[PDB]
Order: structure tokens, then C-alpha cells, then sequence
């Protein structure tokens, strides 16, 4: 895999694909 | 944090994986 | 607003939209 | 959970706020 | 709901989720 | 180009691509 | 309308220009 | 307009809702 | 059609819609 | 990680994520 | 091909690396 | 190349079409 530059909703997309049926938490600063 | 890191810098899928449940 | 079917990546895109900075959890096992 | 409420069934945008932190 | 920062095709996505079966118009400047 | 099925958010993404600055209407009731 | 032309059926990219302003 | 506002500044879902048909 | 400004994953989306079942190659610099 | 169904634009988004700079081919006829 | 491996069936993220250049 | 052109400048769908198989 390659390193990523991910903002906004692209991060959430990437988490989605990575975690699958496990799901994930999205927790930005502030 | 990860949200900020991936945007201001770069991140890996392996780092992303830490946020899975 | 409205009610639609929101599945997969579309669901986490909607969570991102609605929650934003608050953050959210996507936990499909429940 | 969410998948049932929003994908299998339908949900509002207000319901989706149930899954915010 | 939280305030949004939405460019390009992210705006159209947000309109889509917000308006549902009502639909919407996308009308940028110029 | 081609012909595909374009549904939901994918349809308004395609409208955005094709119309861009002209703007468009997405009116699923018709 | 659009949904029938492009989702239910299939459409080209040129057809989708029918819905531009 | 809304397209420009949401990008250069911020906008709300309530403001977005004005663009529904 | 209108001219496009497309970065990252938006480019890939645009290629997808344009090429259809023909498919495409994505080949960035370096 | 996980295994999911990845179709259409979602598949090329995943290829983009995974391959990135390397580039990729999306060749659905095979 | 890819469509069969990943859409029709399921695939990992590692399998999808098969289609990188 | 195309990837860089479309991002740093602008590109057309016709130019995109050259990258189809
Ligand atoms: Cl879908
Ligand atoms: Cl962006
Ligand atoms: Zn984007
Ligand atoms: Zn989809």
C-alpha cells in the first residue's frame, strides 16, 4: 500500500474501505 | 490526530486501521 | 428534510455530513 | 443498528445524528 | 447539524442527501 | 463515450461532471 | 425523467446534458 | 451564491435546503 | 461538455464515467 | 484488513486508494 | 477479472494491489 | 501528464477519453 493524503470526506471513505464490517470511529480535533 | 494528520501531512492504511472497531 | 436508503460508503458519507466535527461511529455489527 | 435503521430501512438526517459522538 | 465546507462535487453530494426525492437545482456563479 | 446506469448520488455526480458551471437540475419526480 | 432515462434505463453523457441549465 | 459560499466560507444544511425543488 | 478541474480521486471518478465498460488506465507522474 | 464487494465507481476508488502513485488499470472486460 | 474477483465476489485490499501498475 | 494537468490546470472529457482502454 501507498501513503495517503486524505481530507474531509475522503478520510471517511478510506476508513470505510479499510475497516469493513468492523466499522470505525471518526474523531477529528475540536 | 489522524483526521488532521492525513490531511495536513500523509498517513498510512495501517495507521487508519487503528481506528477500526 | 427527507428519508432515503443510505448504505455502505454512502451511509458514512451521510454520517460525516451530519456529524462533522462532533465525529461519529459507524458500527455495522451494531 | 445503523445499517438496519438507515440502509435496510430508511432514516432521516436527524436519525443519523444518533450516531454522532 | 453542523456547518459545512463544501467544494466542487461535495456540494452536489450534500444537496443530494438534503433534498432527497424532491431534488434540487445546482446553480453556480458564471 | 459510453452508456451506463447512473443512480442516486452517482447520477448527480455525473450531472455535475457534464454540466459543471452551466448548473443542472436533478428532478427525480420528473 | 432523468431517473428513468439514466438509472432505470441507461443513458449517455450527451443525454445527461439534457439536464443542464 | 450557495455554490460559492459553501466553498469559500461555510454553509448550513438548512441553507442547502433552500435549493431543493 | 465543460472543462474540468479534477484532483485526486475526482480524476478517477471522471475517468470511470467517461470510459465505462472500456475501462481506463490511471498513470500519474512519479 | 477486510474483504467486501467493491463495484463500479467504488471499485476504482478502492484501486486509487490502494495503488495511488503506482497507478492502476481498471479493465472490466478483463 | 477484477469485477469478478472484487464486485461479483469479494476481495481484499491486497488482491486489489494486483491491479496496480 | 493527465493526472497532473486536470488538477493543476483544467482538462476536458475528450482528453480523459484518451485514457480509456
Ligand atoms: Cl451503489
Ligand atoms: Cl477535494
Ligand atoms: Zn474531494
Ligand atoms: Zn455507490
Amino acid at each position: 500500500f501507498v501513503n495517503q493524503h486524505l481530507c474531509g470526506s475522503h478520510l471517511v471513505e478510506a476508513l470505510y474501505l479499510v475497516c469493513g464490517e468492523r466499522g470505525f470511529f471518526y474523531t477529528p480535533k475540536t | 490526530g489522524i483526521v488532521e494528520q492525513c490531511c495536513t501531512s500523509i498517513c498510512s492504511l495501517y495507521q487508519l486501521e487503528n481506528y477500526c472497531n
